[PDB]
């Protein structure tokens, strides 16, 4: 579910995977 | 005149690295910017109390290497800067070594670890960086050795920072 907080602004890029 | 041994931000995110615990915990993160793959290892439980999150690299085969020189780039989020927000979050983590004649495999061992140092920001990102959509990378860079075994594992330990890994370089000077 991971529903933590962005670690740093590169965040704001969409398309992250975990 | 450096010889790399380890490096991060290169490896297109398939070098293995165990994180304990489990998937909560220190998270392998992928994207593609300037069509170019990008990885973090990134944790920020900064919410709940007791965080012992590590994760471990590949086994290192050390060769020749007798001092290594490890450079991390990585970011840390202000511990005010959490909506709600707890007295559990930090602004540091720790950077371990293990060396071993032996691959442990599996089994993470915390206990033969050896504490190089606690690593500090000299970059806090804060709530405006979020705004610039720009990022506060920190460099910072340690030294292990004489190094006299066949290889060597680097460990991080998050105890409840909001912490990304960009990049993590290990490498020896041949002259
Ligand atoms: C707490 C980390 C996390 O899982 N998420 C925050 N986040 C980032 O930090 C991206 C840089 C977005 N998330 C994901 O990408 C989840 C896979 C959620």
């Amino acid at each position: 579910a991971r529903d933590c907080p962005l670690v740093n602004p590169l965040c704001l890029h969409p398309g992250w995977t975990c | 005149k450096e010889v790399v041994l380890l490096d991060f931000a290169a490896a297109g995110g398939e070098l293995g690295w165990l994180t304990h615990p489990y998937g909560k915990g220190w998270d392998l993160m992928q994207n593609i910017m300037n069509d170019m793959p990008i990885y973090m290892y990134s944790v920020c439980n900064v919410m709940s109390g007791d965080q012992d999150n590590w994760l471990r690299t590949n086994w290192v085969y050390r060769g020749e290497a007798e001092r290594i020189f490890i450079e991390l780039k990585f970011t840390v989020r202000d511990c005010n800067s959490f909506p709600g927000g707890a007295s559990s979050c930090k602004e540091t983590f720790n950077l371990y070594y293990a060396e071993s004649d032996l691959d442990y495999g599996t089994n993470f061992q915390k206990r033969l670890f050896t504490k190089i140092d606690t690593i500090a920001p000299d970059e806090i990102t804060v709530s405006s960086d979020f705004e610039a959509r720009h990022v506060k990378l920190n460099v910072e860079e340690r030294s292990v050795g004489p190094l006299t075994r066949k290889g060597f594992y680097l460990a991080f330990q998050d105890i409840g920072a909001c912490v990304a890994l960009l990049s993590v370089r290990v490498y020896y000077k041949k002259c």
